[PDB]
DNA sequence: CAGTGCCTA
DNA sequence: TAGGCACTGG
């Protein structure tokens, strides 16, 4: 149940959405994304209720990543009431990705 | 017969001191250093070899020594320093005449790196020698504990100059005796080193005296250079520039940026097995930082890394026009398919497929059109304003442009053009043509003492070309093909034959038949490209006894797998010729070459023999010799009508004096510029 | 250094 | 436009 992205729903599902939501930038032929993608199945049923997880895809949807630099992928913004709240870069263990959003949320 | 060289203070259009000079006197067998003191006496000695009607050898003394000779004598002696062209010769001139099949970096203004085959050893040496020399300075200095500025080598004279000044006769001496071992362009039974100038010009092949006239002539040419309308080609670089924006502006917005990996330096690894992953992009592992840093619960890291979590370091790209990578890259993502690819492997992405090119989008479709104008306006901004040898770069002090020309730079006797190349320049045909060429014009020079703008007159030799293959089949043909180029209608006479549809598709096909074209070329000129490009050139052929016989002639002369690697030019010189189905074109394009080499130079001479005078401070001076047309400024209309009828009177005594079968002819326009005179 | 355009027919 | 010169991208 995750929630997919575009440029045009980006700030509504995320920027205006209520609580914390978990943005994955992403794209198709990054080694590091396709290695946490399943981690992020399994994050999103664990902590429904309690965090959103979003992916929007950086090559079908251009116009956001910029606005938040973004020097690499996967990178994983989590936002609270419309601001970035926490940032990572890489594709991290189902462990230190429970630890990082515990540890944040 | 002497040999010499000079060292100055700088390239001749800036030279103002003379450092030393070196001669070398066959007469006597000695070497002569002249220090900067020695000017003087220097200018005495070249003199006295005029007084005995002698010789003087340099190598590039033609476009450098001499002309710098005169300079540098009425600035430091106020006096007046004129050696005759008929007392000169130049080694360099003279390589390129003997060697015209290996290429040479013009005396160090070209990196020897990246020309192709192989380069005469002497000549090699004496192109070097400048580089060389900066590099003997810049080691004495650094090793003294001494800072070193880009050129002050030149600055002063010193004995290491003097030693190169040395150095250099000795390696020309060498290269001359070596130019005159060669018994087809030197009769053995003379000894050229020891003769006057009159009969060294008559007794060596005709060649030897042409490139030598050529080459002062073209000499004189540079220094004259070609006007050139700055303020209008500024203002044509504020128009393209703000064009080039907009167009940048529209496309960017058309296609947006995106993310491309970079940065990376680690081979991204199956997780599960460890399988290599060179396709997948380049990742970085980061060796620190973790979700709690390091120490009750510990404090959050705010580092963005995590020891061990691998990612793609990526960076944002802005749509470039000029990018042909780019372009691909959008223009397959909306459904076009390559059909033509690269060697190195890769989308050809020229204006030709551009055209071809179709997608459903529409707004895509529209941009292409918008990304041909992108790269012809960057063309026309690169050539006039941005490029390294861009127009506006070179400009000189006195308004004008002096291009470079190496006369005998293709091995056909044809000249080239570099620095900046004005055989180049957009033709009125072209988008922004009119502009460019206007800009090149006799009226943007105005008189030195009137102040009124000089007047340009431009000849061409007409259909040259054809009247070379003319003058070639009548040994087979009887002057029947030449008698119906001036009386008649070779091109319906051409259609007829190879049977083609249009007249002006047989002129499409008869000047790509003399510049040897591939049947490919044939094919497109009916729409059959590279598949009828074979039966054409038959049919032809079939239809053209007196051309076959030719083609079978000229092949006899090489083949028998060589018989011969070379034609005869039409001054005797030899011609390398690559495969024997070049052959006919090497001789076609040869003769056009020679022909209007002689041309350019006898309509010179007659002019100065009708009293006018050569220069700015004269009434005319060439400004531009582009392969078949001269483009020359007057001081008057009068004179710019004198001009034209003299080019006639020149063509029509070269087509006498090599007894050419079919009569040669040219026509003049008069006119303020390029543009007009074109 | 690869891919192209600009001149000359 | 075959031969040269020269430019921009990566
Ligand atoms: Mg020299």
């Amino acid at each position: 149940k995750i929630i997919h992205l575009t440029d045009d729903s980006f700030d509504t599902d995320v920027l205006k959405a209520d609580g914390a939501i978990l943005v994955d930038f992403w794209a198709e032929w990054c080694g590091p994304c396709k290695m946490i993608a399943p981690i992020l199945d399994e994050i999103a049923d664990e902590y429904q209720g309690k965090l959103t997880v979003a992916k929007l895809n950086i090559d079908q949807n251009p116009g956001t990543a910029p606005k938040y630099g973004i020097r690499g992928i996967p990178t994983l913004l989590l936002f609270k009431n419309g601001e970035v709240a926490a940032t990572k870069v890489g594709a991290l263990s189902k462990g230190q990705l429970k630890e990082f959003l515990d540890a944040n949320l | 017969m002497i040999v010499s060289d000079i060292e100055a203070n700088a390239l001749l259009e800036s030279v103002t001191k003379f450092h030393c000079g070196v001669i070398y006197d066959y007469s006597t067998a000695e070497y002569v250093s002249y220090r900067p003191s020695d000017f003087g006496a220097y200018l005495d000695a070249l003199e006295a070899e005029v007084a005995r009607g002698g010789l003087i050898v340099f190598h590039n003394g033609h476009k450098y020594d001499v002309p710098a000779l005169t300079k540098l004598a009425k600035l430091q002696l106020n006096r007046e320093f004129h050696l005759p062209r008929e007392n000169c010769i130049d080694t360099l001139v003279l390589s390129r005449l003997i060697h015209s099949n290996l290429k040479d970096t013009d005396m160090g203004l070209l990196r020897s790196g990246k020309l192709p085959g192989a380069l005469e050893a002497w000549g090699y040496r004496l192109g070097e020698m400048k580089g060389e020399y900066k590099d003997d300075f810049k080691r004495m200095l650094e090793e003294q504990g001494e800072e070193y500025v880009d050129g002050m080598e030149w600055w002063n004279f010193n004995e290491e100059m003097m030693d190169y000044n040395v150095q250099d006769v000795v390696v020309t001496k060498a290269l001359l005796e070596k130019l005159l071992s060669d018994k087809h362009y030197f009769p053995p039974e003379i000894d050229f080193t020891d003769v006057g100038y009159t009969t060294f010009w008559s007794e060596s092949l005709e060649a030897v005296d042409i490139e030598h006239r050529a080459a002062w002539l073209l000499a004189k040419q540079e220094r004259n250079g070609f006007p050139f309308d700055t303020k209008a080609i500024e203002e044509l670089y504020v128009e393209l520039a703000a064009r080039r924006s907009e167009l940048l502006r529209k496309l960017t917005e058309t296609f947006g940026s995106w993310y491309q990996p970079k940065g990376g330096t680690e081979m991204f690894c199956h997780p599960r097995t460890g399988k290599p992953l060179p396709k997948y992009p380049r990742i970085k592992t980061p060796k620190v930082g973790g979700i709690f840093k390091k120490p009750e619960p510990c404090e959050l890291d705010t580092r963005e890394y995590v020891a061990g979590a691998p990612y793609t370091p990526v960076e944002h790209v802005v749509f470039n026009p000029s990018s042909r990578d780019h372009i691909q890259k959008k223009l397959q993502e909306a459904g076009w398919v390559p059909t033509k690819y690269t060697d190195k492997g890769a989308p050809v992405v020229d204006d030709e497929v551009l055209e071809g090119v179709r997608v459903d989008d529409p707004e895509k479709q529209a941009a292409i059109d918008l990304i041909k104008e992108y790269l012809m306006i960057q063309k026309r901004i690169g050539q006039s304003a941005e490029g390294d040898k861009a127009w506006l770069r070179y400009v000189a002090e006195d308004g004008k442009i002096h291009g470079s020309v190496n006369p005998n730079g293709a091995v056909t006797g044809r000249a080239t053009h570099a620095f900046p190349n004005l055989a180049q320049i957009p033709g009125v045909r072209s988008p922004y043509g009119e502009q460019c060429r206007a800009a090149f014009g006799a009226e943007h020079h105005l008189d030195g003492i009137t102040g009124k703008p000089w007047v340009q007159a431009g000849i061409d030799a007409s259909g040259l070309e054809l009247r070379c293959l003319a003058h070639f089949m009548a040994r087979f043909d009887n002057g029947e093909y030449a008698h119906e180029i001036l009386n008649g209608d070779i091109h319906t006479k051409n259609q007829i034959a190879a049977e083609l549809p249009t007249r002006d598709n047989a002129k499409t096909f008869i000047y790509g038949f003399l510049y040897g074209a591939g049947d490919e070329k044939i094919g497109q000129i009916v729409g059959a490209g590279k598949e009828r490009g074979k039966e054409l050139k038959k049919k032809f052929l079939e239809n053209t006894p007196a051309i076959a016989a030719l083609r079978e002639s000229i092949q006899q002369t090489l083949v028998e797998k060589w018989k011969r690697r070379w034609i005869k030019g039409l001054d005797g010189r030899k011609v390398h010729v690559r495969s024997p189905h070049a052959a006919l074109n090497t001789l076609l394009q040869s003769a056009g070459a020679l022909i209007c080499k002689l041309w350019i130079i006898k309509t010179e001479e007659m002019l100065v023999e009708k009293g006018l005078k050569h220069g700015w401070d004269g009434d005319f001076a060439y400004m531009a010799w582009v392969h078949d047309e001269i483009q020359v400024g007057c001081r008057t209309e009068e004179i710019a009508q004198v001009v034209i009828e003299t080019a006639q009177e020149a063509m029509r005594w070269v087509g006498d004096h090599w007894n050419f079968r079919c009569l040669l002819d040219t026509e003049g326009k008069m006119g303020p510029n390029w543009a007009i005179c074109h």
